[PDB]
């Protein structure tokens, strides 16, 4: 829900990490029109642990949204943005005609029509070299046989559905700094039940202990390497772990 | 600033001999010369664009050579219907299409089609607005350019609007700045041209032709040596209206 | 520091930063002198920065006495660091640099959980 | 394939739920669309995108997509809420799969006109056209849903707004020809080699999205419907 | 990449060694060639095939390739042995990789003429020619080595003696178009779309072998060099 995105040739891909990702607030920002999730599942993302999640923003045509998919080419798919076969990321798209369509036409969004070759996947090039097409040399000047490589969209509100701005956000997953929102529960009283304090899995009765843990430890072991004490990482309080009856 | 002048003025060479066409220029222009052959009354017809390859439609009696500050075109055939003025146009400066005083030679002494509108009396109600609707190429993928032809003065430049792809900017000449504003309506396959503040000297015959094809993906695969480059990326002249001035 | 009140004379430019941490609680503290020790390691995922601040009175060398270093921050960044260098300011500069070896120790824990002594078996 | 119970019940004044489950490729990944068809009329879209409702449908209807199952909550059902509710989804085989239908029994302008019927000639040929004018046919897409007398909805085909990708059902795959005419503003569907086992109406539905359902998996929905033509295909 | 010390030192009267290590794909499988370029002149081949030296180079220089590394021993260095030494190896990936350069600081006919310079037009076109006469151009192969001001040697392209298979560097592939003429006895190099990082002299190097270095991995070597033309590519 930013103010102004970039064009389709640029990425502006802001890497997000070092924090827990909650994949539930994106559904309360704007009504999306395309929620493809190549590689993963929309519901099954708050459980895996990833190392680096990238996120780019761009505006592309509505007729060509189906062309942004792994193993599929197009007009803007060989020179500006390519999805390889090892690309497993959700492609979220939503129309933005109410914010990126002025009556006099906007020419701020640019796209490339043809390069000298096909660009490699997972690569971004912002070269403004004027295209050299013909049998006569072009000395970096706009002439007859010399063409600019960048072309504008020209989005207008009078154009029908399909030629409108579509802000498509490519969320990627790469492979542990970003994890899912592990939800907690309520601490029960002294009863032999199951417990899991950040990996500490076992059975026993959680009773009020009298120990004094130093402010850098969580759990503790006995003389025989047996976990019988732990501190709840919710509110500072010691808890004894006696074996079940 | 590049002045293109022709050396011959009135060649009365009878059909069945040779014919030469020399064109010089002050600034050293590259292979960007366009040769027009215009019948009196009809629309101009280009012969050899960029001085490198020929057009489509004219016979093979146009063998020439040359490059730089001089061009040549030796016609070693007769003159069956050579009653037309041989002009020259440069293609180097894009917003500065400049023509020259062609030479008048005499005998002795197709889905591309477009129509225009806008003309008549100009002094009462000094507001004329020409229109340009085409029915050939897909109107919209090509920039819209204009050229006026004054009676007994030669071909002249007016202005243009670039196509929808390469921005919606504009560029005019020095004598049409602040007076000639071109508006495009590619949604309806129409291009307009406002001519407010009209004078007595602006009574020429304007023509709307094609300009650069902003789509260049196809132009790299096909080499400009046949009719393909003439069919996809090529400008063609059309019909024009008349402007009448009085007191 | 010119006397804002800082600069970036260490580096010339920047690049794609892979990790950043504010860490409002400062590691190095300030005001019999005061000795501060730091233990750095190169674990696969964590850096394991250990620190401890104890007052000293001999002011000659590393004083005699057993003091443990409580962990403060474990940066979850993976990088093969094979070189380090301290930093000094301008407007006495003694600093020790030791080397960790895989030695067997016998740590003694008190009733409250603090280490009182250790024994290097080798 | 989707399991849906045949009919539910409810009293006027209480809120009931209508559940419709689906595999992890149609509800767990795509969206659920609810429809309601009164006896003797055309269906209408009630809840789209699992969280939105059109201006025609009031806020009394509730919907929620939890995991791989769907639920249709009708808070405060009235005497006019006696119809059949069907589910909608898009499987990985590029198909518009339906549910089973819930016969709710209580205990208390845009015009799409289509013609073409009569002698079906099961084994010859038949022409079916659907008119369209007044809703920017060049932008909005269409659909093709037939309904047998006494049965549920059957998906036939769908076309994007640009006249490109179309998907065929397994029962008629590779035999029809769906195409549109942007100049005349009309929709056609040529049927050939039809058997005597496809007695339906082929309701001409209007889509609210633009592209095929595989890319725009969060905007598709049949808002405006029409009066289908009952065929008389027999021996 | 060939690991080479940046600069060495030695006293007049002692023998110093110049090592140049590398991977087993360029040095371990091929031969190492040592070169020496005085400040302001053209380089020259000193040791070829790791065990032989030409007639111009005396027997005072020593060379040997042990395993995947080479060594350049200069027995009895004089006051005139103050220059830079570069390594040479042809990797199996069709590329000529040089070393880093050793600035030796002491403590005490066949003509290849090439032209073409001045306006470089970084973005247009440029033709570079190299004349050749007096060494049986139809037999010996040619090379192209550029050297930026203040940097080391960089290989550009290679052409066989028969005029068949040709190769380019990893950073110049796809933009250059090489040419030669066996009747006129001249070497050419047509370059297009030159960047701002191609500021060098483009020395015209003459090979001593016949085929490309990929097949003849025990005879290649640049014996005779030429006076390159310093380009002025800028904004």
């Amino acid at each position: 829900n930013a103010t102004t995105f970039a064009s389709v040739y640029a990425w502006n891909r802001k890497r997000i990490s070092n924090c827990v990702a909650d994949y539930s607030v994106i559904y309360n920002f704007a009504p999306f029109f395309a929620f493809k999730c190549y590689g993963v599942s929309p519901t099954k993302l708050n459980d895996l642990c990833f190392t680096n999640v990238y996120a780019d923003s761009f505006v592309i045509r509505g007729n060509e949204v189906s062309q942004i998919a792994p193993g599929q080419t197009g007009n803007i798919a060989d020179y500006n943005y390519k999805l390889p076969d090892d690309f497993t990321g959700c492609v979220i798209a939503w129309n933005s005609n109410k914010l990126d369509s002025k009556p006099s036409g906007n020419y701020n969004y640019l796209y490339r029509l043809f390069r000298k070759s096909k660009l490699k996947p997972f690569e971004r090039d912002i070269s403004t070299e004027i295209y050299q097409a013909g049998n006569k040399p072009c000395n970096g000047v706009a002439g007859s046989n010399c063409y600019s490589p960048l072309q504008s969209y020209g989005f207008r509100p009078t154009y029908g559905v399909g030629h409108q701005p579509y802000r498509v956000v490519v969320l990627s997953f790469e492979l542990a700094t970003v994890c899912g929102p592990k939800k907690s529960t309520n601490l029960v009283k002294n009863k032999c039940v199951n417990f899991n304090f950040n990996g500490l899995t076992g059975t026993g009765v959680l009773t009020e202990s009298n120990k004094k843990f130093l402010p850098f430890q969580q759990f503790g072991r006995d003389i025989a390497d047996t976990t019988d004490a732990v501190r709840d990482p919710q509110t500072l309080e010691i808890l004894d772990i006696t074996p079940c009856s | 600033e590049i002045v293109l002048t022709q050396s011959p003025a009135t060649l009365s060479l009878s059909p069945g001999e040779r014919a030469t066409l020399s064109c010089r220029a002050s600034q050293s222009v590259s292979s960007y010369l366009a040769w027009y052959q215009q019948k009196p009354g009809q629309a101009p017809r280009l012969l050899i664009y960029d001085a490198s390859n020929r057009a489509t439609g004219i016979p093979a009696r146009f063998s020439g050579s040359g490059s730089g500050t001089d061009f040549t075109l030796t016609i070693s055939s007769l003159e069956p219907e050579d009653f037309a003025v041989y002009y020259c146009q440069q293609r180097s400066n894009w917003p500065q299409y400049t023509f020259g005083q062609g030479t008048k030679l005499e005998i002795k002494g197709s889905e591309v089609q477009l129509v225009e509108s806008g003309g008549g009396l100009v002094k009462p109600g000094r507001s004329l607005r020409l229109s340009c609707t085409a029915s050939g190429f897909t109107f919209g993928d090509y920039a819209m350019s204009w050229f006026r032809q004054a009676p007994g003065k030669g071909l002249e430049w007016v202005g243009f609007i670039r196509s929808k792809a390469y921005g919606g900017t504009t560029e005019y000449a020095a004598s049409v700045k602040g007076r000639f504003t071109i508006s495009r309506d590619d949604s309806k396959s129409i291009a307009y041209l406002q001519m407010n503040s009209l004078k007595t000297e602006d009574t020429a015959v304007y023509y709307c032709t094609r300009d650069r094809y902003a789509r260049y993906d196809i132009l790299t695969g096909l080499s400009p040596a046949g009719a393909d480059y003439f069919y996809y990326a090529m400008d063609v002249w059309g019909q024009g209206t008349t402007v009448t001035v009085s007191s | 520091v010119y006397q804002m009140e800082s600069e970036f004379r260490v580096y010339s430019s920047a690049n794609n930063c892979t990790f950043e941490y504010v860490s409002q609680p400062f590691l190095m503290d300030l005001e019999f002198k005061n000795l501060r020790e730091f233990v750095f390691k190169n674990i696969d995922g964590y850096f394991k920065i250990y620190s401890k601040h104890t007052p000293i009175n001999l002011e000659r060398d590393l004083p005699q006495g057993f003091s443990a270093l409580e962990p403060l921050v474990d940066l979850p960044i993976g990088i093969n660091i094979t070189r380090f260098q301290t930093l000094l300011a301008l407007h006495a500069a003694a600093y020790y640099v030791g080397y960790l070896q895989p030695r067997t120790f016998l740590l003694k824990y008190n009733e409250n959980g603090t280490i009182t002594d250790a024994v290097d078996c080798a | 394939v989707l399991t849906q119970p045949p009919s539910a019940s409810g009293t006027p004044g209480q809120r009931v739920t209508i559940s419709c489950s689906g595999s992890s490729s149609n509800i767990g990944s795509n969206t659920v669309n609810w429809y309601q068809q009164l006896p003797g009329t055309a269906p209408k879209l009630l809840i789209y995108s699992n969280n939105q409702r059109p201006s025609g449908v009031p806020d009394r209807f509730s919907g929620s997509k939890s995991g791989t199952s769907a639920s249709l909550a009708i808070s405060g059902l009235q005497s006019e809420d006696e119809a059949d509710y069907y589910c909608a989804a898009w499987d990985d085989s590029l198909n518009w799969v339906f549910g089973g239908g819930t016969k709710l029994t209580v205990l208390g302008e845009v015009q799409l006109v289509e013609s073409g019927g009569g002698v079906v000639q099961p084994g010859g040929s038949l022409r079916l056209s659907c008119a369209a004018s007044g809703f920017r046919f060049d932008d909005h897409a269409m659909h093709w849903v037939r309904q047998a007398p006494g049965k549920g909805l059957e998906w036939v085909s769908v076309i994007s707004g640009d006249g490109g990708s179309t998907y065929y059902a397994d029962s008629v795959k590779g035999r029809f020809s769906i195409s549109r005419d942007d100049s005349k503003n009309s929709l056609y569907l040529q049927m050939n080699s039809l058997r005597t086992e496809d007695t339906a109406l082929y309701y001409c539905a209007k889509d609210r999205s633009y592209g095929p359902p595989d890319v725009f998996n969060y905007e598709y929905g049949m808002d405006v419907w029409g009066q289908g033509t009952t065929v008389t295909v027999s021996s």
